[PDB]
RNA sequence: GUGAAGAGGGAAACAACCCAGACCGCCAGCUAAGGUCCCAAAGUCAUGGUUAAGUGGGAAACGAUGUGGGAAGGCCCAGAC
RNA sequence: CGAUGUCGGCUCAUCACAUCCUGGGGCUGAAGUAGGUCCCAAGGGUAUGGCUGUUCGCCAUUUAAAGUGGUACGCGAGCUG
RNA sequence: UGCUGAAAGCAUCUAAGCACGAAACUUGCCCCGAGAUGAGUUCUCCCUGACCCUUUAAGGGUCCUGAAGGAACGUUGAAGA
């Protein structure tokens, strides 16, 4: 609807593939790739994509509403690249990169090691803050959300592995 | 990983310098001898086929011993078969020592356990005796009850009854093997195997390690 | 005079290949009960079977609808008293796909003999491909 | 998680929505008030 | 009213429900209830809709931005939500 | 009613899940430990004695736990009485 | 429990798409198992004679031949009614 009504503008130094149902967007941060529903129509107007219900279906506009805003990403992506940053709170809970793994030191008996998938890079500044780039937006929220699974913060204190942006509703113990 | 057949000779005990006394099987292991090379293209399946021992010549027949004749080798008295493993291959004629043992550290070995012949429910399923007091009429081993009253008129599969107790195929686990003498073809294993004296047993490596 | 009836020594049979795939399970399934029983010849014969031999391949990529692909459940029972099993429609088809088309003509046949006779025309093939060449089968689209 | 036959707003927070053919509510305020419909 | 004292066809099977009242015979035809993808006779009939739950093919108070249709209303290019 | 042996115990068991333990979770008026409650889950496991004909129950001492029920209140052409 | 993400410019674990997730499920471990009549596979061994008939065919008979092997008998078994 809404969504699917605005077309997304291509840029400069994106190069878009149209195959079917399949759009391929390279750019200068890597190339993207994603098979659209069959009931989305989506086309090149010379300076910007449309997204349109394909007839003979009925989640027309749902789908391509879901097809824009997952271009859109794909564009921003490939041009700019997504930055999610994570940080640790808690005594003895620390960071480590090597390459394309981290070495998580989470109060536990053993030490966590977590592989990076491909287009995924990360960096410690600090040994208590992840700052983890790349180009798909589903891929750097689904690794935050694993690292924040090993430890998921604790009401009480705060205490464990949190977004850098979200909020700690916290908890008194009573008596 | 492959195995090797041998046969039990019987136990013994191994003192430790520390006083311990290990109780051990030996199992002597001659040279397993291979006699067809089975594969996917032929067969559908990779695996060997050996022999072991001796037979006698006019009592090995001619299916037999053609059978051996083809993999150019001395006959023996059985043919087993062991799956093979990726990256592990092995010619025809190829004998095989104990030696292949000298580096596992646990064994599983397979055996035909010893004939009890027709067994009651108390040895065979460890059923409890009744009472040999307070008044039973004939009915001190029996199993009791066997079923239920109308609802399933019939007796439950796989129920627990007398009948045929041993004489049959058992694998004991995780054998600790102990000494592996290549000299004298013998393997000796911690602990007891499945078998009577004399009869064969297929050693393998453990694969619960 | 008296109404004709066929005989298993005149009778002739003839060889036919199905593609299943994308093919709806159960209309796919009708059809060859009907060519197995022999119902679309007039010699049919309820106690004769008239019906012809049939190939099916690509049996593993059979399309049912709805979320029948994983809520359609194939349950058997062992004959021991616990021996209820289960499978589902696309775990059938990982582990055995053949039984499902070799189930559905099966339940869609008469139960006795002769219905065993007319399945054991039934030739599944999950591939693309068979040893019957030397059958000379002609192709069939359902 | 509460679940019940009768599933209500409890909050302004509360937001009802059916995941997997279930009604469920869930609320970004208090925890206590998320539920599940059966 | 039926059974009892009444068969036949249907409702899976099912005295008492539905259709219908067996003189006998026929390798003739029309129909009833009920049905027409296969078991299993006959429409994979036609046209227009609904359902996505295998609902159909078991059940209530109650709950819910499921979805289709209708009639009305109050904000709104003086810019609504 | 021209006979379907009706308490309890013993031996044999087997199914359900409305789960006692173990397992996985959600909320907690959840600091931790230990709990409460609900959800998923039936794979395995799931006391011995005193009294009493008893089932039950009380008591003693254990145990990870000493589950709730169906099975002709399971089981006498298997025992007991 | 989530990620991305619309329908419903937000929001949303779901509608499309993706990830994790339990002693349950299927495997993995052990045993039976081709009467799996859908009766499977592989290796090896054995037999390479003459003739008559009519109802002329997956025919019947004569003589010669008697293989591989098996069975039987006997001595018996840590196998066994
Ligand atoms: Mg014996
Ligand atoms: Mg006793
Ligand atoms: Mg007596
Ligand atoms: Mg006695
Ligand atoms: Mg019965
Ligand atoms: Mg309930
Ligand atoms: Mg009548
Ligand atoms: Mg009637
Ligand atoms: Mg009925
Ligand atoms: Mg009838
Ligand atoms: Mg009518
Ligand atoms: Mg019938
Ligand atoms: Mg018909
Ligand atoms: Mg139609
Ligand atoms: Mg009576
Ligand atoms: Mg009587
Ligand atoms: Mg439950
Ligand atoms: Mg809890
Ligand atoms: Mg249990
Ligand atoms: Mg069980
Ligand atoms: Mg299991
Ligand atoms: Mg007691
Ligand atoms: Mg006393
Ligand atoms: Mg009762
Ligand atoms: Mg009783
Ligand atoms: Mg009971
Ligand atoms: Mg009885
Ligand atoms: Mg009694
Ligand atoms: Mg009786
Ligand atoms: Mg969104
Ligand atoms: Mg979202
Ligand atoms: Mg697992
Ligand atoms: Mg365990
Ligand atoms: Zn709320």
């Amino acid at each position: 609807s809404r969504v699917a009504k605005a077309p997304v503008v291509v840029p400069a130094g994106v190069d878009v593939k149209i195959n079917g149902q399949v759009i391929t967007i390279k750019g200068k941060n890597g190339e993207l790739t994603r098979t659209l529903n069959d009931a989305v129509e989506v086309k090149h107007a010379d300076n910007t994509l449309t997204f349109g219900p394909r007839d003979g279906y009925a989640d027309g506009w749902a789908q391509a509403g879901t097809a824009r805003a997952l271009l859109n990403s794909m564009v921003i992506g490939v041009t700019e690249g997504f930055t999610k940053k994570l940080q640790l709170v808690g005594v003895g809970y620390r960071a480590a990169v090597k390459g394309n793994v981290i070495n998580l030191s989470l109060g536990f008996s053993h030490p966590v090691d977590h592989q990076l998938p491909a287009g995924i890079t990360a960096e410690c500044p600090t040994q208590t803050e992840i700052v983890l780039k790349g180009a798909d937006k589903q891929v750097i929220g689904q690794v935050a959300a694993d690292l924040r699974a090993y430890r998921r913060p604790e009401p009480y204190k705060g205490k464990g592995v949190r977004y850098a942006d979200e909020v700690v509703r916290t908890k008194e113990a009573k008596k | 990983m492959i195995g090797l057949v041998g046969k039990k000779v019987g136990m013994t005990r191994i003192f430790t310098e520390d006083g311990v006394s290990i109780p051990v099987t030996v199992i002597e292991v001659e040279a397993n001898r291979v006699t067809q090379v089975k594969d996917l293209a032929n067969d559908g399946y990779r695996a060997i086929q050996v022999t072991t021992g001796a037979k006698k010549a006019n009592r090995v027949t001619k299916p037999e011993a053609g059978h051996f004749a083809k993999a150019g080798v001395e006959a023996g008295r059985g043919l087993w078969e062991f799956r093979l493993a990726e990256g592990e291959e092995f010619t025809v004629g190829q004998s095989i020592s104990v030696e292949l043992f000298a580096d596992v550290k646990k064994v599983d070995v397979t055996g035909t356990s010893k004939g009890k012949g027709f067994a009651g429910t108390v040895k065979r399923w460890n059923f409890r005796t009744q009472d040999a007091t307070h008044g039973n009429s004939l009915s001190h081993r029996v199993p009791g009850s066997i079923g239920q009253n109308q609802t399933p008129g019939k007796v439950f599969k796989g129920k627990k009854m007398a009948g045929q107790m041993g004489n049959e195929r058992v694998t004991v686990q995780s054998l600790d093997v102990v000494r592996v003498d290549a000299e004298r073809n013998l393997l000796l294993v911690k602990g007891a195997v499945p078998g009577a004296t004399g009869s064969d047993l297929i050693v393998k490596p453990a694969v619960k390690a | 005079m008296k109404t004709f009836t066929a005989k298993p020594e005149t009778v002739k049979r003839d060889w036919y290949v199905v593609d299943a795939t994308g093919k709806t399970l159960g209309r796919l399934a009708t059809e060859l009960a009907r060519r197995l029983r022999g119902k679309h010849k007039a010699e049919y014969t309820p106690h004769v079977d008239t019906g012809d031999y049939i190939i099916v391949l690509n049996a593993d990529k059979v399309a049912v609808t709805g979320n029948k692909r994983t809520d359609k459940v194939y349950y058997h029972h062992t004959g021991h008293i616990g021996g209820i099993k289960q499978a589902t429609f696309e775990e059938m088809i990982a582990r055995r796909p053949e039984r499902v088309i070799e189930i559905a003509v099966k339940g869609m046949l008469p139960k006795g003999p002769l219905g065993r006779a007319m399945f054991r025309k039934l030739k599944v093939y999950a591939g693309n491909e068979h040893n019957h060449a030397a059958q000379q089968p002609q192709v069939l689209d359902i | 998680m509460k679940v019940r036959a009768s599933v209500k707003k409890l909050c302004r927070n509360c937001k009802i929505v059916k995941r997997d053919g279930v009604i469920r509510v869930i609320c970004s305020a208090e925890p206590k008030h998320k539920q599940r419909q059966g």
